RNA sequence: AAGGGCCAUCGCUCAACGGAUAAAAGCUACCCCGGGGAUAACAGGCUUAUCUCCCCCAAGAGUCCACAUCGACGGGGAGGU
RNA sequence: CUGGGGCGGUCGCCUCCUAAAAGGUAACGGAGGCGCCCAAAGGUUCCCUCAGAAUGGUUGGAAAUCAUUCGCAGAGUGUAAA
RNA sequence: GGGGCCUUAGCUCAGGGGAGAGCGCCUGCUUUGCACGCAGGAGGCAGCGGUUCGAUCCCGCUAGGCUCCACCA
């Protein structure tokens, strides 16, 4: 459950996930990676689920290199409450994702193993994905 | 110790020096303790006073201990009315444990004035008071005492001073007159006739066996200042008095000055007893833990005696796998032979197959095996801890404060407790050699590892628990080999045990495997015994 | 302040409980008047007290609450004792 | 002359800060009038966070065996009680 | 005022974001400040340039002050922010 | 859940410039003396963050506790 240690503002606007990514569109730390085909917010619980999934499938395998970090916080008012009276309290932390963006990489491991692990992770994630490799 | 006799001796023997002593400086180092640097007889001298209840006394010390950074209220009040004083006279207060200084000094206008400083040393309720000469009014007081104690006298300033009720005791045959010697335990009731008495003095005089002679002779002795200031030590419990020891087995060390006697007594006892309190408070806790671990393993052992059906199930599974062809699925029993050719009737589950049943027996064997392994590991843990604490208590018995300070940190590191090169201690040895040791486990390990080589020799117990000690590259003669055995037997699980074998082994085989779980090989062993301080 | 608090801080009596007890017995008084633990006091007050037969008369100079030990007795002065 | 005017200046958390008076708190279930669906309680409606139900990946439990039956961390939907 | 009212909270002024590249722009939207201070902390003339880092060096110490080269600026700008 | 108060040694307390006053329980010492003591159990700002050369002392966020409120259909 990743966390930014320190932040300026505990409360931010949400934002808009228009367009494609700026960077991180291609694997370069590792060999076999995964990228997105949509745009969405992703949570520390999602990423750690995917991470531990692939690492359990691999059991010693090489290196991973996540390519993101949930910097963004997201609020949520308490339950059964009218509107207004200030912005809701923070709940967790979020990473924002554009399409064309690489999320997880892999090295030290064969292609079939990598593809299967990333499949497993994709099923923990909400969005549509693609298997990718380095050029 | 501090009887009216000792008091009266001091009264004359300090007026010997401090006729008209010019009080040059005043300080209050500790709570119930006050220092005067006085100039009398053309010389500067120290004068300690103490109303500290058990240690309340008066003294003159070569050790000007420490003048404080803070001048307290009482000190400054003394500075107000006594500073630059002049000790006209000393008085004994009629042989009670009380003293008087008749003092002169000029006031703030240069007009000469006088005062009466009183020092009542009663024991738990001693005190120091300052009083006016003519008015007898108290001006200062160290232990203000309000009459909620509904007592005769009172301390507070301004009030007319008053002395305690002097008891109806003839302060100096008269006991054979007044007291019925049939009463017995008369060491008690000499206090009931005389003023300056200790039960120590009374007992030592009563043990002279009708003995008025002893009383009269000793009174003449004191009156003549014929005493001998020594300190007595009856197996510890170090006592002292004007007279020497009379009968008891205790050691004696004599002095030229009662003041030096007081110095060499109290200079240690100020903190020795504190260290003893700390040591005992810690020892209680350690013994609680060790006793707890012992009872813990007792629980585990007496619990272990009720789940031990492993081998039966093992052998049953063996036999069933051996006889897995004569057996129906649905049967209750099996007359079966062991591979000594007995014939065992093993029960079955009439629903299961023999395969299932035998596998269940193997399963139960596995389970009992597992649980027993668990309990045996817990046993090993607890016994390691118990032996650790037993060695620890041995060390604490044979300890010094310098190693106790390390042991505390060792245990706080072990997290049983909560809140840098000096390692070893040595003395003389045979062949003019030096043999180093450490009563602390940590210091002992530091010496064994970092202070010697592998080919050197370590000498320790050939037995359960003792210290660890050796000379730097211990390769000296058999004289030193046998001398190390004495140092080993001295600091051991059983000090003064005249049958203790010591193990001497090359440091190259010293096993550095809890802490101080050091095994040893390349070892020989020699029966030996404890010794005296000549082991130093 | 209150009498019992005053007695404790001045260390005449070691326990406020005991101060209350004696005031409820009425063994003591103020300015010739019988008093109680809640009785108000001030500087200049003249206080009569009993300890069995020991009767006492004192005078109030000051009053506070932090009252360290030796500074307690500065708070007041003895005047007289009877029995 | 009193007094007033002009000029300069002082006096207000008048703070509810364009300040209603120099001067002011509450109960009403004993209540009343004028109006409102411009605004609340029921129901209806939109939403479906929540709720219920279904499903995906599948580690793991299941002696062995993921999917007999259960199903973690996570994910996606339906319904409109 | 009020996402019914009540209770809570707020009520004037300043700075930023929201604010959509002039300006302006709401919400019980997000962050913070004011109800002053200086008689020199003003005016003018003249002067010079910071913070930190590395070296060496008593007390001096990780950290005073010291010389020392590096050093658009990481400092300062009475106070909050721009 | 909201608001206010509090959260400093074992207990009770004071105190933006360096946390210190008193008291008690258990143990030990202790002794001639009308409960008159001493040492150790031990003496540590609920936590997090920020401003300042500095924070218990100013600010903010959160936890624990006490009190008040949590009403109309």
């Amino acid at each position: 459950m990743l966390l930014p240690k320190r932040v300026k503002y505990r409360r931010e606007h949400r934002g808009k996930m228009r367009g494609r990514a700026k960077g991180g569109t291609e694997v370069h730390f590792g060999e076999f990676g995964i990228q997105a085909l949509e745009a969405s917010w992703i949570t520390n619980r999602q990423i750690e689920a995917a991470r531990i999934a692939m690492t359990r499938y691999m059991k010693r395998g090489g290196k991973v290199w996540i390519k993101i970090f949930p910097s963004k916080p997201y609020t949520a008012k308490p339950l059964e409450v009218r509107m207004g009276s200030g912005k809701g309290a923070p709940e967790g932390w979020v990473a924002v994702v554009k399409p064309g963006k690489v999320l997880f990489e892999i090295s030290g491991v064969s292609e079939e193993v990598a593809r299967e692990a990333l499949r497993l992770a994709s099923h923990k994630l909400p969005i549509k994905t693609k298997f990718v490799k380095r050029e | 110790s501090f009887d009216g006799m000792f008091t009266y001796g001091m009264t004359h023997e300090l007026n010997e020096k401090i006729m008209g002593g010019r009080i040059t400086k005043i300080h209050q180092p500790y709570k119930h303790d006050v220092i005067f640097h006085i100039r009398a007889k053309g010389k500067n001298q120290k004068l300690l006073l103490s109303a500290h209840p058990s240690y309340s006394r008066v003294h003159i010390t070569a050790q000007a201990y420490e003048n404080p950074s803070e001048p307290p209220m009482f000190c400054m009040l003394l500075r107000k009315h006594i500073e630059g004083g002049f000790i006209e006279k000393i008085e004994q207060a009629g042989l009670d444990r009380i003293m008087i200084f008749h003092i002169k000094s000029r006031n703030e206008i240069g007009d000469e004035t006088v005062r009466k400083l009183y020092v009542e040393i009663m024991g738990r309720h001693s005190n120091i008071i300052l009083t006016d000469a003519a008015e007898n009014v108290i001006i200062d007081g160290l232990k203000h005492l309000s009459p909620s104690m509904n007592s005769y006298r009172t301390v507070l300033p301004g009030q007319d001073y008053k002395l305690p009720p002097a008891q109806d005791k003839i302060s100096p045959d008269d006991i054979l007159r007044h007291l019925s010697f049939q009463e017995g335990r008369l060491d008690k009731q000499i206090v009931d006739h005389f003023s300056g008495v200790s039960p120590l003095f009374a007992k030592e005089a009563v043990h002279r066996a009708t003995l008025p002679k002893a009383l009269l002779a000793l009174f003449a002795e004191v009156k003549e200042h014929r005493f001998i200031p020594n300190i007595t030590t009856v197996n510890g419990k170090e006592y002292f008095y004007l007279l020497e020891l009379t009968h008891l087995k205790g050691e004696a060390r004599r002095f030229d000055s009662l003041s030096e006697l007081l110095d060499r007594f109290y200079f240690g006892k100020a903190e020795r007893d504190r260290v003893k309190q700390q040591a005992q408070d810690l020892e209680r806790f350690v013994v609680n833990e060790r006793k707890k671990n012992a009872n813990k393993i007792k629980k585990l052992e007496k619990t272990l005696e009720y789940s031990e059906n492993a081998k039966e199930f093992q052998l049953y599974g063996e036999l069933l796998t051996a006889n897995l062809y004569m057996l129906k699925k649905g049967d209750k029993q099996a007359e079966v032979i062991n591979y000594e050719s007995p014939t065992i009737t093993i029960p079955l589950n009439p629903n299961k197959t023999p395969s299932e049943n035998a596998q269940a027996y193997f399963t139960k064997y596995q389970k009992a095996k597992n649980s027993v392994a668990v309990v045996e590991e817990q046993i090993r843990l607890a016994q390691e801890e118990i032996e650790y604490f037993d060695q620890l208590i041995q060390q604490l018995s044979s300890a010094s404060p310098r190693d106790i300070s390390e042991i505390r940190e060792e245990l706080v590191e072990g997290k049983y407790l909560r809140p840098h090169n000096p390692v070893l201690e040595t003395y003389e040895s045979t062949s003019g050699l030096t043999i180093l040791v450490g009563k602390n486990n940590r210091q002992n390990e530091y010496l064994t590892t970092r202070v010697a080589a592998r080919d050197d020799i370590w000498l320790h117990t050939k037995d359960i628990p003792g210290s660890h000690v050796v000379i730097r590259s211990s390769e000296p003669d058999e004289q030193t080999i046998m001398e190390a055995a004495t140092i080993a037997a001295y600091f051991s699980k059983a000090k003064d045990s005249s049958s203790v074998p010591v193990d001497y082994t090359k440091i190259r085989h010293v096993k550095k495997p809890k802490p101080g779980f050091v095994t040893y090989d390349s070892q020989h062993t020699v029966f030996v015994t404890p010794d005296a301080d000549t082991v130093i | 302040m209150r009498l019992d608090k005053f007695l404790k801080v001045s260390r005449l009596i070691k326990r406020r409980t005991l101060a209350k007890e004696v005031a409820d017995q009425g063994r003591i008084s103020i300015n010739g008047n019988q008093a109680k633990a809640s009785s108000d006091v001030k500087p200049g007050d003249e206080l009569t007290v009993r300890f069995g037969q020991k009767l006492v008369t004192v005078q109030v100079n000051e009053l506070k609450d932090t009252t360290k030990k030796e500074e307690a007795a500065n708070m007041y002065t003895i005047l007289k004792e009877e029995k």
